[PDB]
């Protein structure tokens, strides 16, 4: 309640965010224990290869949410333990993380009930824009830097899942992470349950060696690829192909053993800047020791120019969706 | 049409058991319960409806007894096919939901008859493509039914539910078919996997991404040392000799039958 707030304050914030998480908090008061019953459909925001997520409103508080509905067939002492260790995302309170308001279990499906992001997913946000602008990528960068070190300081977790699937934004202008690795039991569950099309993970990951937060600085510069250019890039783009983005497929396991084989990818040369470019080849080195962590990253070139840029991007963001 | 289409008044839907993302299953009310699974498509192709109808032409063709009974079909309005209702849960559920204490016995019965109802799929020149303990449905308790084969034709619009049943060659997806009767050998024998164990493999693997790539190298492989004690020592050969790498060191259904009838004579 006010123990929140504490914590709120062991935070470096400016004058605009604790405005908005002082805001955010006094309105996960209003909610208390959510149920099936409480809410009404507005509209749905996603069809991911996981769950399904609804733009619902909760009827006492009247307060509008992102419901994600995962089914799992499990057994009830490991329903109970999810939403036990779902829980800590009452704490995850930050301007670079998507707010929690509560979890609970109906039919055969968790449901996570989480912070509205009117923007989307950059994954939705790119196939309008075609591709994303530098200058934007920069902030999207910096914020997944924020994000990652803000869950390694105060939670001594990793996200696990970085794509642009998993970066909202908002009208304000606010880009925050999401769908991170907070149950252990709920890591197990969806890794038997789905199957995936594409994949940002890390080839130290796919081989089962030991892997840390680098793990997530490699999918962050394969996201970055993606979105400066308009495709994934585990196979590289044709030499036909990149002379119809600019001017002047292959199964799960091909792209898996591709991650482990084939040099990682690169931004093309001539249209992006130079720092850009050494910043996604320090985030893709196969070898994490020699990757770039988490402090150089953010001391990196490409990142003080980008943070010292005053772009509008709440602007753009209204203007490439509506 | 021909004479299993059905009515959608004459169908009365009740409660909602499943959903994944090729469709949502329903019990029902049809001349007693009924199971109806209702396709997530609203804007059916003429394609899709060929594909449908040649689907439902394969179900037609399947009659026994541990195989889930096809019962009818509704293209109108929606697509949906109706079958007989189990009135057990699925082989999964028992299996890691509910942990039902079946003894040594009754899962050699399971193994047998899953095997009896998948030995004549393959007489009829049906491959399921798509085996797992979801798939397999204990009727009453006694009787598995086989069913969720057939509608590969429009579920590729390899499998997207799991990765745990397929096999290597399935996984690497380097044919264009890559699936065979040894393919569903294989699933068939992650099946046994599970009733020999009591849980799924690579338990201590969390990383779907990391299993498709080592089932695909040969690096990681279901682990034997976890089959019960109580497990006979044939029927241990038996889930090795079905999880082979090597798509044709696996036996055959008839094989695998005789293997487990056997064996069923103390
Ligand atoms: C692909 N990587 S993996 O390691 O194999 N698997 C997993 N990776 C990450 C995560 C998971 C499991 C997981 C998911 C999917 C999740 C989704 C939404 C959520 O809600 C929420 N609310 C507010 C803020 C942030 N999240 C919390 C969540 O916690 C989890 O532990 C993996 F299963
Ligand atoms: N809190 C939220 N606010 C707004 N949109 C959200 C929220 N949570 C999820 N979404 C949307 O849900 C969509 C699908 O998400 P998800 O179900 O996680 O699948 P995915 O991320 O596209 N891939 P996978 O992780 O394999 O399921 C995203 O594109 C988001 O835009
Ligand atoms: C003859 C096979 C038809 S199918 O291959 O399309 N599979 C299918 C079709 C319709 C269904 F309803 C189902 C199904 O899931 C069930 C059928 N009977 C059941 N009884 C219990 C449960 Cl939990 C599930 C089912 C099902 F597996």
């Amino acid at each position: 309640l006010e123990a929140l707030q504490k914590k709120l304050e062991e935070l470096e914030l400016d004058e605009q965010q604790r405005k908005r998480l002082e805001a955010f908090l006094t309105q996960k008061q209003k909610v208390g224990e959510l149920k099936d019953d409480d809410f009404e459909k507005i509209s749905e925001l996603g069809a991911g290869n996981g769950g399904v997520v609804f733009k619902v409103s909760h009827k006492p508080s009247g307060l509008v949410m992102a419901r994600k509905l995962i089914h799992l067939e499990i057994k009830p002492a490991i329903r109970n333990q999810i939403i036990r260790e779902l829980q800590v995302l009452h704490e995850c309170n930050s301007p670079y993380i998507v707010g929690f308001y509560g979890a609970f279990y109906s039919d055969g499906e968790i449901s996570i009930c989480m912070e509205h992001m009117d923007g989307g997913s950059l994954d939705q946000v790119l196939k309008k824009a075609g591709r994303i602008p530098e200058q934007i990528l920069g902030k999207v960068s910096i914020a997944v830097i924020k994000g990652l070190t803000y869950l390694r300081e105060k939670h001594k977790i990793m996200h696990r899942d970085v794509k642009p699937s998993n970066i909202l934004v908002n009208s304000r202008g606010e880009i925050k992470l999401c769908d991170f690795g907070v149950s252990g039991q709920l890591i197990d569950a969806m890794a038997n349950a789905f199957v995936g099309t594409r994949s940002y993970m890390s080839p130290e990951r796919l081989q089962g060696t030991h892997y840390s937060v680098q793990s997530d600085i490699w999918s962050m510069g394969l996201s970055l690829v993606e979105m400066a250019v308009g495709r994934y890039p585990i196979p590289p783009p044709d030499a036909k192909e990149l002379e119809l983005m600019f001017g002047c497929p292959m199964a799960i396991f091909e792209l898996l053993d591709y991650i482990v084989n084939e040099p990682p990818p690169k931004l093309p040369s001539g249209v992006f800047s130079l720092e850009f470019q050494d910043f996604v080849n320090k985030c893709l080195i196969k070898n994490p020791a020699e990757r770039a962590d988490l402090k150089q990253l953010m001391v990196h070139a490409f990142i003080k120019r980008s943070d010292a840029e005053e772009v509008d991007f709440a602007g753009w963001l209204c203007s490439t969706i509506g | 049409s021909d004479d299993w289409e059905i009515e959608a008044s004459e169908v009365m839907l009740s409660t909602r058991i499943g959903s994944g993302s090729f469709g949502t299953v329903y019990k029902g009310k049809w001349h007693g319960d009924v199971a109806v699974k209702i396709l997530k498509v609203v804007d059916p192709t003429p394609e899709q409806f060929q594909a449908f109808r040649n689907e439902v032409a394969v179900l037609r063709k399947t009659r026994h007894v541990n195989i889930l009974l096809f019962m009818g079909y509704m293209t109108k309005d929606n697509l949906a096919i109706v079958t007989q209702w189990c009135e057990g849960s699925s082989l999964y559920k028992h299996l890691h939901v509910q942990e039902t204490k079946f003894q040594m016995f009754q899962l050699i019965d399971i193994a047998r008859q899953t095997a009896q109802g998948m030995d004549y799929l393959h007489a009829k020149n049906i491959i399921h493509r798509d085996m797992k303990s979801n798939n397999i449905f204990l009727h009453e308790g006694l009787t598995v039914k086989i069913g969720d084969f057939g509608l590969a034709t429009v579920k590729s619009r390899q499998p997207t539910g799991s990765v745990l049943w397929m096999a290597p060659e399935v996984i690497r997806m380097q044919d264009n078919n890559p699936f065979s009767f040894q393919s569903d050998v294989y699933s068939y024998g992650i099946v046994l996997y599970e009733l020999m164990t009591g849980e799924l493999p690579y338990s201590h693997i969390n990383n779907r991404d990391q299993i498709i790539f080592m089932v695909g190298r040969g690096y990681a492989s279901p682990d034997l040392s976890k089959l019960y004690k109580n497990c006979p020592k044939a029927m241990k050969r038996l889930v090795a000799d079905c999880v082979k790498k090597v798509k044709e060191e696996r036996p055959l259904f008839p094989q695998i039958l005789s293997s487990i009838e056997l064996l069923q004579h103390s």
